[PDB]
């Protein structure tokens, strides 16, 4: 089980960003992906989760009114494997906003801790400059 | 759901519906091969003990070699056709375990009641 | 924690599966429908969720199963039947006054084992070959030197009745859904039946009549289309209709060959005598060939896409066999695939009708159809196309297709590629704490 | 009595027949026919955990949309006859009742089992 | 051990393999007759009340007139093949002598019902 | 020792008749041949078990 992110990339202030995480080795549909930020002024933080099945998902109220989330379609290659990708849009960026971002996948099917971000990208870099 | 609707779900999620599938010349031999095919399964369980149940704690220990998988990684992240496949290679030594064990219940029983 | 095994009965687990399939339909035809069993007023399907499921339409055994069941409900209809052994005898021929039909005439058997009776009779020249004397006058049946022939009972109908094909319990036909499917692969969208929906039997040679009709676009099916052995199947989304007619209109007479026998054959023509024939809208196939070619080039690099008529073989190979009003018909279909398509009316089609068939190709056996009287019309659609890619050639410019495919079998897939058979199977073990409790 | 003797009695005093009545090329085709009703009976006593018993207790409560009889009603003024025709049309439900609790009452049973 | 590789061993230590015998138009025919006989043996177990069991302990008393040998000399100093032959004459009273007890703790089961 | 030769005609449709249209070489009595000194050996012990 593998999830890769979209390279580091450098944006202005109030510019819109998306970010890509594909994955391979699980069924994409079988977990949630997360998605968690992490600057070095506030710590990691939660920016809610997509279900890639129901296409439900749970923006943390912080990410509420900035952040979107949306899938691909899986591509199955085995039985109980695929592979597909989750997106991530951040709008109207600040300084605030730079930092790591990662995606992460869910730990379990069912069960209270399904969600848990279990697997994680290698995670990659947002610059915010004038 | 519905017949096999439950296949692609957890293995926990999926024992709610066990009743569902507990239940159910070419035309002959297909009606004598639907016998045959029922009573393979209802012969092991009654030689388990297991007769007349859906489902049937024995006293057999968990070998670990079988699968070294967590409680929650076997019920909360697996469907009951991928399980089947890891243990595909142990089924029936599990099976003769199962049948070895209930013998000698039968047989500690019986000797219970002779004391008794 | 210690666990222990548990026991599950009723688990939702399969493995593929060969078993034996029985035939049901819906409540004297060829396919003894009626000793089928009666359909589900309402029958269920159940959609699995989260289920991917790998099929494969080249060696799916449903297809097998199929084949032989189709063989064997031919050959049960012909047992009662009238035995045409002995009007293998020399035959007298001359011109009706067109080509395709000879005057014949010999002496035949009677209702009495010391008498004789001579019989007058049309047929076509397919069903004729002279006799190795070479007088031009001398002629035979032509499958008298390799099989004995039987008439088809003429209150037997040909008529194809959808068949459906059901499981025995515990097993199931697992169904794929996916809007468009190869055939092969992964199917995401499963549901499972008892049993399938009816299929039609179907007998053509090139071209596939009345079947299923793809939901969007158009599907190319092989086991590998680089290979130019493999005989590729086409559906199409919309169908081309294609009406047949036999201008002719046929007396027939009836002689007894023997107690309890009747022979039937066409005594006389009433009006003039013209070539039955064919004719495809040249529109709806011109779209048809375009769309065709359209997906082929997604396969070949967009090399130009070229039809062509069959390079050669027998008569049942190099034309459209198929079965009209009880006649059988053979079809010159070069108007169909005489096309190229780069890049960037009607069709009439020529046809014969042989009266000795042999359908299955086999060795040893032979049929008589007995002609149906009268003027005989027919309608069907086109729904699929049997192609085969002309390989042996390492031009990069363009690529031929020619029509047919090497059997039978090749029909029955095109309706069956959705279906796979496995085997339920509900015991099954897992760990859990629970431990069992002894007196 | 002797086999189906009981049949004209009331549905009470029936009850007590019961285990008279649990016993007892064509020739091919009657024995797999007589063996698939054997099995389609015991199947479903095994799903609802009945088996092996004539009368089996179960913990689904009656619907009064099923009968609105009183139990003196049923059992000593009716025949089964015509009791099965009054739920004639709701004997499927009822069943497919029966097998859900029977799976509900073995799942708590399991999770029992697991706290010793 | 084996598939009857019991058979020479002493009726006491043949108990212990008892699950290896449990298991297990011509071939139609044979088909369906060892189904039969797979279930003509089910059917007696149920109608003794012993089904699903390997050994089931009866209420019926061991008649002396059968045999008069010691527990010892049955168990130890025995093999199946000898037992059966010794009191082959009267296999029929016995079984028949079970079903009696068997339809006595029915009725009592009934009354039990009713009462709680 | 026969060396046949070996013709065929149809009876009729459907039908072959295969027969020996001629022999080639000499024509000669089949025969089998047991080996004496092994017979001999064995009816002897035979005998000797005959006569227990
Ligand atoms: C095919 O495969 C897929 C993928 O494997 C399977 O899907 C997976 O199924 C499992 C089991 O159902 C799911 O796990 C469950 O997840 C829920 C939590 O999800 C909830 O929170 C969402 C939050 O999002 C928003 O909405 C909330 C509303 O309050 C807001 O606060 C937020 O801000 C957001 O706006 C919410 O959206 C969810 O509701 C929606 O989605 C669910 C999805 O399942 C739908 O049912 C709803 O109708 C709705 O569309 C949802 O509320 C956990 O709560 C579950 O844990 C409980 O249930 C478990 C069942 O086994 C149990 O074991 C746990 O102990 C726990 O039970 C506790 O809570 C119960 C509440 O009623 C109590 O009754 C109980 O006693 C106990 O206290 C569980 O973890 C997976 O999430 C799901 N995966 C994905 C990716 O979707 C699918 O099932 C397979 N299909 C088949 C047929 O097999
Ligand atoms: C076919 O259908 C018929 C009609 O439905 C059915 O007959 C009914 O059977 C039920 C029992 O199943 C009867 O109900 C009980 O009657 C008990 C006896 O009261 C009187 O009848 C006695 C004879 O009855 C038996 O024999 C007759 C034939 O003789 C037969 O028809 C009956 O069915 C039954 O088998 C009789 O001996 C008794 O004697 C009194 O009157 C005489 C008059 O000379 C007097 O001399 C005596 O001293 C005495 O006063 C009396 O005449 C009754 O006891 C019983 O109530 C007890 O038992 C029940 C059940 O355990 C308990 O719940 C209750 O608390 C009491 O302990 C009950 O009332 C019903 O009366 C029959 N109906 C008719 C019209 O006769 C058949 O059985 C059906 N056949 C089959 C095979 O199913
Ligand atoms: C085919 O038939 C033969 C002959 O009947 C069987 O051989 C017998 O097998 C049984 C079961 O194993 C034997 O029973 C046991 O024998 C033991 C013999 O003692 C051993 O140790 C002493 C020294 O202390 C040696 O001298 C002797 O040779 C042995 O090595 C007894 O000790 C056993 O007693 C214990 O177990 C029994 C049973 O549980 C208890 O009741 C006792 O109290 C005690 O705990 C026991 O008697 C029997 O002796 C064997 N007979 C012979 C002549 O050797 C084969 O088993 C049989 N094959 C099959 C497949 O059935
Ligand atoms: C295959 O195509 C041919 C040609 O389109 C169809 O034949 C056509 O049939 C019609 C109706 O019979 C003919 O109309 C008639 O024409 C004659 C004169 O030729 C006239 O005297 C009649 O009164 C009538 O108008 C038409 O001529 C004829 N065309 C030709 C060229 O012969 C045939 O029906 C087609 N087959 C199918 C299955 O559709
Ligand atoms: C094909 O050939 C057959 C004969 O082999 C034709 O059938 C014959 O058709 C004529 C009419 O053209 C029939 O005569 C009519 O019979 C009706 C009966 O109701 C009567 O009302 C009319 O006044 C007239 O007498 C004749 O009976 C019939 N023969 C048979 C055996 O049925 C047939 O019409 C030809 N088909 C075509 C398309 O030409
Ligand atoms: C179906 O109809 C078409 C069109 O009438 C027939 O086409 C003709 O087919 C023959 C072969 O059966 C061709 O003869 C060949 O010509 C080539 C040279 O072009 C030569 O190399 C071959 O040895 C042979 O002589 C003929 O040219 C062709 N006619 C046309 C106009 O293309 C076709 O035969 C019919 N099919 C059947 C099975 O009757
Ligand atoms: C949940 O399961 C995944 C995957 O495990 C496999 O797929 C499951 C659906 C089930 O079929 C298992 O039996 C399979 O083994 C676990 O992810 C795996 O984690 C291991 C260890 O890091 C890793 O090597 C694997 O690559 C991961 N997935 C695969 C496909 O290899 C996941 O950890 C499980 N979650 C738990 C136990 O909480
Ligand atoms: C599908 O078709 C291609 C083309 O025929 C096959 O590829 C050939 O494979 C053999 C293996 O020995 C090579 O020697 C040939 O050179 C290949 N041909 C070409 C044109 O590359 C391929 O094997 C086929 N696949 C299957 C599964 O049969
Ligand atoms: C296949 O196409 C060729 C043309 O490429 C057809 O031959 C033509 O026939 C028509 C009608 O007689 C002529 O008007 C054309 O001039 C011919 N073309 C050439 C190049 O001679 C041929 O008839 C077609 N085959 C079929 C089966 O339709
Ligand atoms: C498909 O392409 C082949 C290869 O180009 C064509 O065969 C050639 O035809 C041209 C006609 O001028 C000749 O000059 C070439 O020498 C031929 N090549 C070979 C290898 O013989 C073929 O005719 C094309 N098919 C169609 C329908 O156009
Ligand atoms: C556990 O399983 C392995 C593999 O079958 C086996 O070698 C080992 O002996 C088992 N352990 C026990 C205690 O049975
Ligand atoms: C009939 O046609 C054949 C060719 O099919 C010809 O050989 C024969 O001479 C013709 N008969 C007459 C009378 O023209
Ligand atoms: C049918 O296709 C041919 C080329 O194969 C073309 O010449 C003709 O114009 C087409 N007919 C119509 C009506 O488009
Ligand atoms: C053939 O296509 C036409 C299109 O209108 C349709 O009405 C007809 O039902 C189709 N025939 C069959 C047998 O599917
Ligand atoms: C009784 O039956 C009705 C009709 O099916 C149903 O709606 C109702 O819920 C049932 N009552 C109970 C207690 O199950
Ligand atoms: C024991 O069996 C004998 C022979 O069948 C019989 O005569 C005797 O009555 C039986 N004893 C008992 C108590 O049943
Ligand atoms: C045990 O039974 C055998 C076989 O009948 C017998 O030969 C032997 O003497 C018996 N032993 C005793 C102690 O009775
Ligand atoms: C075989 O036995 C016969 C007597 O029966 C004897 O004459 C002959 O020599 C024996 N052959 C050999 C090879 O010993």
């Amino acid at each position: 089980g593998q999830l890769v992110q979209s390279g580091a990339e450098l944006k202005k202030p109030g510019a819109s960003v998306k970010i890509s995480c594909k994955t391979s080795g699980y069924r994409f549909n079988f977990y949630h992906i997360n998605w968690i930020r992490q600057t070095a002024g506030r710590g990691p933080e939660w920016m809610g989760w997509i279900s890639p099945y129901s296409g439900d998902k749970n923006l943390a109220p912080a990410f509420q009114d900035r952040v979107i989330m949306t899938t691909d379609t899986e591509v199955p290659v085995t039985s109980f494997t695929s592979t597909g990708a989750a997106y991530m849009e951040i709008r109207n960026l600040k300084f605030d906003d730079t930092g790591t971002y990662f995606c992460a996948k869910g730990l379990l099917r069912d069960g209270s801790s399904t969600w848990l971000p279990y697997l994680w990208g290698q995670g990659t870099l947002l610059t915010v400059s004038s | 759901l519905g017949f096999l609707g439950a296949a692609g779900s957890t293995m926990g999620a999926a024992s709610i519906t066990l009743t569902v599938q507990a239940r159910q010349i070419k035309q002959l031999q297909a009606r004598v091969l639907a016998v045959e095919h029922y009573l393979r399964d209802q012969q092991l369980l009654g030689i388990w003990g297991c007769s007349g149940k859906l489902i049937c704690c024995t006293n057999v220990p968990w070998n670990s070699s079988w699968s070294n998988k967590s409680l929650d990684e076997i019920w909360n992240n697996m469907t009951w056709l991928q399980w089947d496949k890891e243990i595909n290679n142990y089924t029936q030594l599990i099976y003769r375990l199962i049948e070895e064990s209930q013998n000698q219940q039968e047989k500690n029983e019986k000797e219970l009641l002779e004391l008794d | 924690e210690n666990l222990w095994v548990t026991v599950y009965y009723g688990v939702p687990v399969w493995r593929d599966a060969d078993t034996t399939l029985f035939c049901a339909s819906d409540a004297h035809n060829v396919w003894a429908t009626h000793a089928c069993v009666p359909t589900d007023p309402n029958p269920q399907e159940i959609h699995l969720d989260n289920v991917t499921e790998k099929f494969n339409m080249w060696k799916n055994n449903m297809v097998e199963q199929m084949h032989e069941d189709i063989i064997s409900l031919w050959d049960q209809s012909l047992k009662p039947c009238v035995k045409l052994t002995p009007l293998c005898v020399t035959l007298h021929c001359t011109n009706v006054t067109r080509e395709g039909l000879k005057n014949c005439s010999f002496n035949m058997t009677t209702e009495l084992r010391d008498k004789r009776q001579k019989v007058y009779s049309l047929f076509y020249r397919l069903d004729i070959v002279p006799i190795n004397e070479n007088q031009g006058s001398e002629y035979r049946l032509i499958n008298c030197n390799t099989s004995a022939i039987t008439q088809a009972c003429p209150k037997v109908s040909f008529e194809p009745i959808p068949i459906h094909y059901c499981t025995p319990a515990g097993f199931a036909i697992l169904k794929c859904k996916d809007e468009g499917f190869n055939g092969t692969g992964l199917c995401k969208n499963v549901s499972t039946v008892q049993c399938t929906h009816g299929i039609k039997p179907v007998v053509s040679t090139q071209l596939l009549l009345n079947g299923s009709l793809a939901e969007k676009n158009i599907i190319i099916r092989s086991e590998n289309i680089t290979n130019n052995a493999k005989i590729i199947i086409v559906q199409l989304v919309q169908p081309v209709t294609i009406k047949c007619i036999r201008p002719n209109n046929n007396t027939v007479k009836s002689i007894r060959i023997g107690p309890g026998q009747a022979f039937y054959y066409t005594g006389d023509i009433i009006g003039d005598i013209r070539q039955a024939h064919c004719n495809v809208t040249r529109s709806r196939w011109n779209k048809t060939l375009q769309e065709v070619a359209e997906k082929l080039r997604t396969y070949f690099g967009n090399k130009t896409i070229i039809f062509a008529q069959s390079s050669g073989g027998d008569l049942e190979i190099t034309t459209h066999s198929f079965n009209c009003g009880g006649e059988f018909f053979y079809c010159n279909t070069s108007g169909l695939f005489n096309s190229t398509w780069y890049v960037n009316d009607t069709i009439t089609l020529p046809c014969r009708i042989k009266q000795i068939i042999n359908m299955w190709q086999r060795a040893g056996q032979a049929m008589y159809a007995p002609p149906i009287p009268g003027v005989i019309k027919c309608e069907s659609n086109i729904t699929g196309l049997l192609l085969t890619r002309d390989g042996g050639k390492d031009n990069n410019v363009n690529e031929t297709f020619r029509p047919g495919g090497s059997d039978m079998r090749d029909n029955w897939r095109s309706e069956l590629y959705k279906y796979k058979v496995v085997e339920i199977e509900p015991l099954g073990v897992a760990p859990t704490r629970c431990k069992r409790r002894v007196v």
